[PDB]
C-alpha cells in the first residue's frame, strides 16, 4: 500500500490473500462475502496480457493473516 | 446477517484510530 | 510489506477521473485518491490488486465493500487516481451465482 | 491463519481484460465453509440505499494490503 499504515488486529477480517501454492508466491488480495465465497478482481486470476490464466488446482487461500 | 460487524472491534463496542475519519467526511 | 497495511481515501468525482488517463472510464469503476493540493498522500500498489474497499455505515456501523481495488498506472504519483471495481453494479452478477 | 482450496472459479461474462478491465471481479467459491472467529468474518454487500448515499465525492474509502 503506497503511504498507509499497519493495521490493528481485527481491523480487517474479510481479508483474503489469493496464493500459488507451487511454489509459493502471494499474488492478490481479496475479500470473504461469505463462508464460501471469495471475492476478487478478475485480473487476478486470468489476464492473458501477461501470462496469467490460474485454475482451482493453481491456487490456495489464506484466510484471517494480519502479518 | 451479522456481515460487517468485526468481533474484536463493533462487537466490544470498539473503535479503530483512523474510523473516525470515514465518518467526519460522509454526510449519510 | 512487515504488516497488514491500511489507507482511506476520498471517493473522486467522473470528469476528474476521465481527466486524469487517456484510457476509458467505464461505468463499472471509480478513482479514489487525494488530489495534487488536498496534501494528503498515499494509495495501492501491486499484489494489492483485487484488495477490497470498504465503507463503514452511519446508518448502522456495519461496513460494506465499497469496491474492489482495480488498475492504475503506478503508484503516490500526483495527478493519478486509482480504479476500482464499482461492486453495487455487478450485484445482480454476483446474486446469481452464489444462489446458484 | 487459515489456508484455503478452491472448488470454482467464476469470471465476469464480460470482463475486458482486453480493452480496459472493464467488470474486473471474479468469485472463489471455497471447497470447505470456513469457521468465523475473531480474526474472519465476512463483509457487506450494499444495497441501492448505502450506495446511493455513500458513494460520493470526498467520501473516504479505506484500502488494506501487502502490495
Amino acid at each position: 500500500i503506497v503511504e498507509g499504515s499497519d493495521a490493528e488486529i481485527g481491523m480487517s477480517p474479510w481479508q483474503v490473500m489469493l496464493f500459488r501454492k507451487s511454489p509459493q508466491e502471494l499474488l492478490c488480495g481479496a475479500s470473504l462475502i461469505s463462508d464460501r465465497w471469495v471475492l476478487t478482481a478478475a485480473h487476478c486470476l486470468l489476464y492473458p496480457p501477461w501470462d496469467k490464466n490460474f485454475t482451482e488446482n493453481d491456487l490456495l487461500v489464506r484466510i484471517g493473516k494480519h502479518s | 446477517a451479522d456481515c460487517g460487524l468485526r468481533p474484536l472491534f463493533e462487537k466490544k463496542s470498539l473503535e479503530d484510530k483512523t474510523e473516525r475519519e470515514l465518518l467526519e467526511s460522509y454526510i449519510d | 510489506p512487515s504488516v497488514l497495511q491500511v489507507v482511506n481515501l476520498p471517493i473522486v468525482e467522473r470528469p476528474v477521473c476521465k481527466d486524469s488517463t487517456r484510457i476509458r472510464i467505464t461505468d463499472n469503476m471509480f478513482c479514489a485518491g487525494y488530489k495534487p493540493d488536498e496534501g494528503k498522500r498515499g494509495d495501492a500498489c501491486e499484489g494489492d490488486s483485487g484488495g477490497p474497499f470498504v465503507m463503514k455505515s452511519p446508518f448502522n456501523n456495519r461496513w460494506y465493500q465499497m469496491g474492489i481495488v482495480s488498475w492504475g498506472e503506478g503508484c503516490d504519483r500526483d495527478g493519478k487516481y486509482g480504479f476500482y471495481t464499482h461492486v453495487f453494479r455487478l450485484k445482480k452478477w454476483i446474486q446469481k451465482v452464489i444462489d446458484q | 491463519e487459515k489456508i484455503s482450496m478452491l472448488e470454482k472459479i467464476y469470471i465476469h461474462p464480460r470482463y475486458n481484460w482486453r480493452e480496459n478491465l472493464d467488470r474486473d471481479i471474479a468469485l472463489m467459491k471455497l471447497k470447505k465453509p470456513v469457521a468465523f472467529s475473531d480474526y474472519i468474518h465476512p463483509v457487506c454487500l450494499p444495497d441501492r440505499e448505502t450506495a446511493a448515499s455513500l458513494l460520493q465525492a470526498g467520501y473516504k474509502g479505506r484500502v488494506t494490503g501487502w502490495g
